[PDB]
């Protein structure tokens, strides 16, 4: 098996290291073999070295690695991803291509409170985020408490699925899980994205026990010097 | 008719004021002053940053009107910094508190 | 307050409407706000949406250059009439920039 | 709320969690009625990270905001090889976030 | 109310009516836990006065007070023979119906 | 040395319930060293001197080096149902804009019908 994973905007927005990997797996331990990146003219481009090691089960797993423009990706010129073994004496031929951009919209970001009926249980609060409507897919989610960024396994992210009502629309999920009591110590949680349509390419909602369907409104309105000078 | 002494839209208070002629006579001819606030209730402490306690108390001292602030405005961009840890690497970003406001 | 322009049909088959196009905003509406309770039901507007009703007799032309936007709604009935609306942002209420009248002598 | 401010869609999330194994039935009605299946979407199990084996699920129902506004009630079930019943019902609608009380305090003064 | 003013105990019922033919199973479970079928009663299929060709049925669960002033759904299942899916469930708690309150503090001066 | 303070006042209200005239007063004080005339103009156009009436620079009553002066100005009763605000205006070398345009209006002055009308709501988020 041949596996070819293109760079996602996450990474090239956030690293301006971008590359594109393919790797091997489900394939007998061979060493010298060679791993080669072709454009649609033929044009070959430099390959990495420090290929990951194999994995214990008694399979392959490489890394190759080359560095294309952006704005040739934006080109959407064909790439072709090649790897040599002596098993198949054909070698395994995969596109990368990167498909331009179709229309571009912006994600709209609902957050939304754990249920009234769980928090009835007191044991555990869950808190979702629902990005919506955003074309094309690949959007990034992400997770921070009070200013400091949680771990990835904490939480999990969907991903985009067609919207019925609107053609060619995807969305998302994400749920984070905690306990009853950090929820009711106004513990106050965010849930980041990034996109392309994005005008700063990231945007951000917010959430506590006092801003989530609340049960009071505590309100201290005062006002003074009514008469005043006004001009 | 009524013309307009304040039109803050950080604390959204619309001052006016208008006479209204009396029953056929130049006489207490009535004069007249009118307030609008409309209070946010779902808005923090500190606009521009999305971490303070929810807005409780709102003084509004009308001299002045006529700084913390109550509420946006539909014509400003807000934005803030938050870190990220894509690939192990903590990173500062500038984030679009208030979107669709900013294009 | 903003302007009142009021149009009307001269019996059925055709109508057109324009509105104001502001400048800076990306959503643009036409709800009629024909309700009881008075909250404005968006029949036709940008960023992807129709009614349930207005469907293949409802279409949007912006055009930056007049700063003008153009709906033209094709044949009438007796529902789509009473009073029309136009505005911009993320609010259906509390966004509105005109206050327009349709009418038909039928 | 704030997407019932652009007075067009609604989204109602029906989410089920904590069962074990996989295998279960989301379905979509109101008033008795069976929905239509076109307008609604559903995941497949998922594994859930601190559970050992248990999994999750999620679905989504998009309705006009004005039928929301109207005051109808959409009840959601779920059919799963281990309910005693083997099946189970939730419902929400207008009334459910409601400001149980406000407690406002003016303190008009001039001086 | 009143009921509730004795410190001892509350009923809560479960009216089922306008069904056809007889033969309906009601019982009472919390939070997903079906309670001793000792802990209720039950009624008989009669017939509906007005309605002709019907039935209607009644049943009621005595439950303390302490604990029914810290929650507890206490949903009734109704198992009829032309239901849907031939399950129905409803459930009511202390604040089924609790209204809005107003607590206006005015300090004119 | 110190910015001569300027205040401006309205008709008296038992004034208006003759039928003849009203008087319009502003006072000009402070102006160390005195140095002060006042020419009121009424939507850009100067009046006729004989109509205001300035009499002389006055020590304030504790003058360690201040002074004060007065002047009043004659109208018709019955022009007060449009305004027309009759501005004053000041002159002194101790001011950095050397004119302090001064005018009051009917509108302008003591209101007799206050209408607050505060609204709350969850979508006052943003000030449309
Ligand atoms: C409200 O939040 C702002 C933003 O965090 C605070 O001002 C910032 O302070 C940091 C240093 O603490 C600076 O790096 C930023 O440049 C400041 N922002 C701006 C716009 O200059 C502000 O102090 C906070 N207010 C209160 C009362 O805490
Ligand atoms: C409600 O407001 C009062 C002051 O008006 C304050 O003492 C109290 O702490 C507030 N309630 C909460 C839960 O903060
Ligand atoms: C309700 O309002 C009163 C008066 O401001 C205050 O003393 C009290 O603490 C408030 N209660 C809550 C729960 O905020
Ligand atoms: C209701 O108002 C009174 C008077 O201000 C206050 O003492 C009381 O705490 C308020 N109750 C709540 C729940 O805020
Ligand atoms: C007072 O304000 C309300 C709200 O704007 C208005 O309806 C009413 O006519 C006003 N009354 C007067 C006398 O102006």
């Amino acid at each position: 098996r041949v596996f070819a994973i293109p760079p996602s905007f996450a990474s090239i927005f956030l690293t301006k290291s971008t590359k594109l990997t393919c790797l091997v797996t489900d394939l007998t331990t061979y060493d010298s073999v060679t791993i080669s990146w072709t454009r649609q003219n033929g044009e070959a481009v430099k390959t990495h070295t420090n290929i990951s090691e194999s994995h214990p089960n008694a399979t392959f797993s490489a890394v190759g690695e080359a560095s294309i423009c952006e704005d040739d990706w934006n080109s959407g010129e064909r790439f072709t991803c090649t790897v040599t073994h002596t098993d198949l004496p054909s070698p395994l031929k995969q596109t990368i291509s990167r498909p331009k951009g179709v229309a571009l919209h912006r994600p709209d970001v609902y957050l939304l409170p754990p249920a009234r009926e769980q928090l009835n249980l007191r044991e555990s609060a869950t808190i979702t985020c629902l990005v919506t409507g955003f074309s094309p897919a690949d959007v990034f989610v992400q997770w921070m408490q009070r200013g400091q960024p949680l771990s990835p396994e904490k939480y999990v992210t969907s991903a985009p699925m067609p919207e019925p009502q609107a053609p060619g629309r995807y969305f998302a999920h994400s749920i984070l899980t905690v306990s009853e009591e950090e929820w009711n110590t106004g513990e106050t949680y965010t849930c980041v994205v990034a996109h392309e349509a994005l005008p700063n390419r990231v945007t951000e909602r917010t959430v506590d026990k006092s801003t989530g369907k609340p049960t009071l409104y505590n309100v201290s309105l005062v006002m003074s010097d009514t008469a005043g000078t006004c001009y | 008719e009524r013309i307009v002494l304040v039109d803050n839209k950080c604390k959204c208070a619309r001052i006016t004021s208008r006479i209204i002629r009396s029953s056929e006579d130049p006489n207490e001819d009535i004069v007249e002053r009118n307030i609008r606030i409309i209070v946010p209730l779902n808005n923090r402490e500190n606009i521009s940053d999305p971490t303070s306690p929810l807005r409780t108390r709102f003084v509004y001292h009308l001299s002045d009107l006529c700084e913390t602030c109550y509420t946006y405005d539909r014509n400003k961009c807000y934005t803030a910094v938050v870190p990220l840890v894509y690939g192990g690497e903590t990173k500062m970003v500038e984030t679009a508190l208030t979107p669709d406001a900013c294009y | 307050i903003l302007p009142e322009v009021k149009v009307e049909g001269e019996l059925g088959g055709s109508v057109t409407i324009k509105c104001p196009l502001p400048e800076m905003h990306v959503r643009i509406y036409l709800c009629r706000e024909m309700a009881g309770s008075g909250t404005c039901g968006t029949v036709v507007s940008t960023t992807n949406f129709i009614k349930a009703e207005y469907k293949g007799r409802v279409t949007l032309k912006q055009y930056p250059r007049k700063n003008l936007f153009l709906v033209e709604v094709t044949q009438l009935t007796e529902s789509d009439s009473g009073v029309y609306a136009c505005g911009a942002g993320m609010n259906t209420d509390r966004g509105k920039t005109q206050k327009v009248t349709l009418n038909v002598h039928s």
